[PDB]
């Protein structure tokens, strides 16, 4: 079927936009210390999976990645524990950095595919 | 339900408070 | 109604069905930055089988990722609809188009 | 139908020029600190709109000038200093007009080409048969 | 029916070039899924068994990778290529073949 | 007169069609020139009075001032433009089946 | 009226003095 | 009718290469302190005028920039004034630099008219 | 010499006529580049008439701005010019051929 | 003659001189 | 065999061991 | 008879040909010296005039090498030096060399869009009947 | 015959990679010495040709070595010294070579812009071929 | 016959033409591969020959290399250049002879 | 005969591809003190062949890892030492990696402008 | 002959001695 490709770059182009979208939210929250009620924010991440044979790619869920948080010792801060170590995102920076750029190769990417599928399939209206 | 579905029921505002009352 | 309309009423409505959905993705493009807006569309297939018995009601399409301004047009998904639903319509032009030649040219 | 989708793109044209042009405005005027009156420069925003059934093109109801206070520096040397020596001057965000002057610029491309696409299939679906 | 057959040749190769295709988009899609298997299918023999319920085969990988996905994406863009190209090469040779038929009757 | 008229009327309709497009055609090519005031023809009205009958155009109100005093405004002119490009193009279509038929119903 | 519609009178001329007199 | 575009668009563009080509060397002789008859360059512009209702453009003439001459201090060249001062060229650069956008875009508006009409001439030419 | 001779001759000579200013036009467009060249072209009306009463000669288009060069050919006019006299060479040819069936279809039957 | 009409003399030459004697 | 060609069954799963056993 | 203006274009088309490839020639020996025999290398410019055969095409009638002053260059260490150590360098401007093939690249381009209007002109005139 | 244009682009691109690859062995060699047998490195150069088919394209016909003197750096401690302890460092004008490999890399772009142009005017010329 | 006639020349003119693409894209293609010489083609006397498998020979080196390796890039890319451009003048000349051909049927 | 075009052109990207990984991989590990099992990190480079069935495209024999010697550093207080107190460290030519990255780089863009303009041609042969 | 051209036999190994044999 030729008209499923339509469905399936729409999937692949919503799936690395949430990707980009969380990558870019981030890198924004990169040195954030609070959220609204005391907890530190949390670097996050999507779970892609197929549609299913195989077909498009779909978000799954959003999760906080479970990595110990980059705890700093700011003795006179009212968030601080027992003893004195707040505690700070888990994110780093060269990771951001290229998961947007792969993000955006992937979308381009599936936007010439469905370019050229789009050509194809306008021509093959036509035939004879 | 699914994201990118049809479904009659408008979707809830959003809004993002800075601080939880 | 009459012989040579039964024929064709089937794709009549599915071309003014098909342009109406394409006015409403047009709509709903050129509304992309106005907050508080909701993206609407059409229930194509429900409303083709409904309008084959014998206005169009709107379904709210499901945000895709939140944003705080209130706006709910998404722009990737609309984007692969109104290509899709452009090429079903010349699709549907050209089936109409075959069979209207078809027609004509049994009666030289 | 869908000669309207011609007036929708039209009117969708216009409000991204309007908004185009009050950003380039205000990031002309980002440090311009007078009036022909006197009254410090204040940044101004464009109010779009719906009209019509419940769904159509955007309508750019009004300009009017933010709320936000305005920032004021310490110039006695400046006539418009006022008894404490403080001279009013704009409160723009330089980044947010930046954003908004290439969002303005996408949203046009996006409407000029649905237009386009719109005007090709009515030539073509004008040859029916 | 010997119309039928004569044409069906070349739309059952069509037909196949458009499930080629399918699979070429859904492993480009699914390029960055971490456990996923490069899939494809072997064009002349199932054309072959189809002229004589589609069965697939797993691509062999090229380089590892610790994610476990093994679509790589060069060999892959130069068979979608390639895909596409013989898919416009088969619909003008059926649009030809057809119009052929068609004249003859003028 | 009978067949005079019926195509009287598209005839009509072509030819305001063609005038508007004159006007837009001119507006445009000018649209770079202070003092100058966008101008255009009421097309649903004056067809209506050349229908039972030189034509009446009047100014368009800007949208944005400029100091140079020019109010044509690039992109509304592009948009009506290519409106009256296709409904010269519709009419002419109508026109020439309407002509097409009544020659075949000779034959 | 409404931008973009048509009315009968012209355009007053748009001045932008430096300075009010 | 139709012909008259023609004539519209002929004019347009003929106003739009005068413009850029005024631009054009107002740019170029935008740093030469001297003349042939020993006056100093003075920036150039063109003035449009409506060629009777409406219709299309037209250049009536070109005239000097009334703007004021910059003046430098050097007592060196024979041209220097009995103060010792030159008069530089009173042309701006940036002026010059968006006139030749501007310029551009309407002579690209004004031919993409010129074709739409054509094509629609040649389409009516067959009813 | 009678009828149908000049009724369709007045035609055919407007056509003759196009051809020929398409040709001049063709030529001053070919040698737009060649120093000190003159722009030529004819006034159609004048000699369409002279033609009809019964060798062409060729004005001079009055440059639009000057060229050290010496060449006067205006490049984007000369193309208008050319363009409105194709649309007008095929006007004259269709309603000529317009004009000649109808005379044809009445020697029928 | 207005320009881009037609005329029957030809234009005069185009000398442009560096510096006037 | 040959990267890049078709087989019946599918890759292993690929492993990277800090430190070996 | 409309035929001859084949001829005039392709005159025309030979013309801009050989004086684009002038002027490349021109600008791949910019820096070259010494050429065959010994004899430096001379910047060549070629010279159009009118076949008439009234009016017509235009076609070269030779190419002359240009009488602009020849470069030095102030190198001893070398064998071509003259008796004051001077290498001879060609008078080659770059930027007349690339407008001259600008010019010739658009001229080619408008006289054959002159060739296929003419084409389909006559075209048309076959299919009068 | 309008396709010697790309034989004239090709031979300048070849001679400008020749004249540059000499360049840059000229300055990887700037400070060697004693080279195979012993003889002392010399700098080279390239002397350009047009070939006269009138107007032609650009050759190489030889690398000639240059008569500029050697340095004479005395070190008695090194075998290759003479009978007044001197060695024999190679001649080569670092900047010279920059300027040669300058020059080498604006007459490469310079020719790939002609190419491509000529390229586009020679796709553009068959279309009237139908 | 006579058809075949006609057109032999130009069909064997682009047969020639897309061979030596082919032997172009694979020395260009193995431009890293040390002990691999370039190869090519004397299209002239392949076409006279064939007109009255395919024999190629190797090209003259332009530079020496240590790994072995004799490939010019800018050389073959000139190359590639010229052959793309004569196979396209060829299938023009091919289909315009073609579309003459069918245009004298009515 | 102009459909192992695109067989050449992908084999050649996919054999610089791989270049380019094992440059990178150098680069990466230049500083590894030792591996998983304990033998120390040794530099590893491909060996290309020609792909013919008579030329064809290029192909990627295997991956042999350099036969130069490793270099050695002393250092006793590590138990990676030798009876000497020699620790071996990989030996990677950093320069080399960086122009063998550059190389493929280049030979990559031409391959893909080698298979558009094949491709353009092909799709322009079926208009005949 | 002149590189470039078409010849029948191939060109000698390369090789660069480091030290004259």
């Amino acid at each position: 079927a030729l008209l499923n490709i339509f469905d399936i770059a729409g999937s692949a182009l919503a799936a690395q936009s949430k990707r980009l979208n969380v990558a870019a939210s981030n890198l924004a929250n990169a040195d954030s210390v609070t959220g609204p009620d005391g907890q530190p924010y949390r670097a996050k991440q999507v779970v892609f999976q197929v549609d299913a044979a195989t077909g498009g790619v779909k978000v799954a869920s959003v999760i906080e990645s479970q990595a110990p948080e980059k705890l700093v010792y700011e003795p006179g801060n009212p968030l601080a524990d027992a003893n004195g170590y707040v505690k700070m995102p888990n994110v780093d920076v060269v990771g951001e950095m290229v998961n947007t750029m792969s993000a955006s190769r992937s979308y381009q990417a599936n936007i010439e595919v469905l370019n050229t599928v789009k050509s194809m399939m306008l021509k093959t209206l036509t035939l004879g | 339900g699914v994201p990118g579905a049809l479904s009659n029921q408008p979707a809830p505002p959003n809004e993002a408070p800075i601080a939880t009352p | 109604l009459d012989r040579l309309d039964a024929a064709l009423r089937f794709q009549q409505e599915a071309l003014n069905l098909r342009a109406q959905r394409q006015e409403i993705l047009a709509a709903n493009i050129a509304n992309a930055d106005t907050p508080g807006y909701q993206a609407r569309d059409i229930d194509f297939a429900s409303e083709l089988k409904k309008v084959m018995v014998r206005a169009v009601d709107l379904l709210y399409r499901v945000p895709d990722q939140p944003s705080l301004d209130g706006n709910t047009v998404d722009m990737d998904r609309e984007r692969t609809q109104f290509a899709d639903n452009s090429l079903k319509y010349q699709m549907g032009l050209t089936v109409l188009g075959s069979q209207l030649k078809g027609m004509m040219n049994v009666l030289q």
